[PDB]
């Protein structure tokens, strides 16, 4: 659900 | 397998790989020019952590389809294929760690370098902790935070706010707090406070560096935005 | 690998690789079910085809990139890695050929089997002829050609001209015309002829079936629009 | 370039 370093 | 190739020869191919989007076969590529024993450049290195990123992250979405599958079945057949997919994906988690750890992190001398592979360290640990249920999964949690904690004191002491890879760093240990520690205000604290402080150091970047930083800083907002 | 497997759970878990977008699994699971021996029915037929026709498409979609970087380029690295893909994108035909031969045609007595089976064969020959160069080549595209007719002879006998499996057959045997055998006005002549005589069968069917028909006359229609 | 059945 939450953003990581993509 | 790729005893026999040409470090350079591994690493254009890894390129090659990426562009075809066969990051299963990019992660072996770059798995190969790992072990020829020899450190990585900054380039190197993000094509590393681009190759086994992608592969794993099939991985994690694969397993969340049927953890979820399961979850509302409770035959043997949904345990076993997640339990399958399970297994490949910590597979692959112990294959990076294992490069991190030999010898990946020991001949990492300069802050960009070392930073980056700890905070790989703490990556890969902490998919490990998403799957992870046994007596081993308090400290795969603590590994996981051991990992990110030296790669941030290596990061406040060497790296300018605004620096991607502590950017990227903060993030996903932010991450890891609201996701594994259970610790949303740490979360939340971290990511506001890295933000901000990234915020104050802005003035000092080029136009090209800017956006480098500025990117990240919005999947700091993403976040916050989602939590609060 | 997959002889220790119950067929049923085979198929589940077929089933489940699909919500994952586990193709590879999927089609592994599946040619477990088919080397049971038994005859597939209607729904796992679809199984077999949508498993390996992503894996194939991944293959092949990587083989164009490298392809055209090979192109582009006329070191060793990009036509070994193209070859590399080449090479896997062949396993992977030759083995559902393989299976379509062993033993599932011989067994298909029904249109809509033996039909299906059929465009699957053509299907493959004409992924092979897609990277094909050698002495072979004309035989490869001739494969291809001779499964696409026989299955074309039995449709029209045997199905209405709405029918998916003849439509979608009509469909790939004119790719086939456009790209593979150098006859353009063939494809155009077979999409036009498909498309307008399912016009005329679709006042026969029900809401659902008209939307099956008319969702792959839609595809007949875009290829004569980029044709013509 | 072409649509095959997908
Ligand atoms: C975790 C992580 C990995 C890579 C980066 N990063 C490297 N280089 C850049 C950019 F192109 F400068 F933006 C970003 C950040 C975090
Ligand atoms: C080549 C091919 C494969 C499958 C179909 N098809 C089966 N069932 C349908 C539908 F759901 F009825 F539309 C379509 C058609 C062609
Ligand atoms: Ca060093
Ligand atoms: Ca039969």
């Amino acid at each position: 659900r939450p953003s990581s370093w993509r | 397998a790729m005893g026999s190739m040409e470090r350079a020869s591994l690493i254009q191919k890894a390129k090659l790989a990426e562009q075809a989007e066969r990051y299963e076969d990019m992660a072996a590529f770059m798995k190969g020019a790992v072990e020829k024993g020899e450190e990585l450049s900054c380039e190197e290195r993000n094509l590393l952590s681009v190759a086994y990123k992608n592969v794993v992250g099939g991985q994690r979405a694969a397993w969340r389809v049927l953890s979820s599958i399961e979850q509302k079945s409770n035959g043997p057949e949904v345990r076993e294929y997640r339990e399958k997919v399970e297994t490949e994906l910590q597979g692959v988690c112990d294959t990076v760690l294992g490069l991190l750890d030999s010898h990946l992190i020991k001949e990492a001398g300069d802050a960009e370098s070392r930073v980056f592979y700890l905070k790989m360290k703490g990556d890969y640990y902490r998919y490990l902790a998403e799957v992870a249920t046994g007596d081993d999964k308090k400290r795969i949690i603590d590994s996981a935070r051991s990992a990110y904690q030296e790669a941030m004191d290596i990061s406040k002491k060497e790296m300018p706010p605004t620096n991607p890879i502590r950017l990227g760093l903060a993030l996903n240990f932010s991450v890891f707090h609201y996701e594994i520690a259970n610790s949303p205000e740490e979360a939340i604290s971290l990511a506001k406070t890295t933000f901000d402080e990234a915020m104050a150091d802005l003035h000092t970047l080029s136009e090209d560096s800017y956006k480098d930083s500025t990117l990240i800083m919005q999947l700091l907002r993403d976040n916050l935005t989602l939590w609060t």
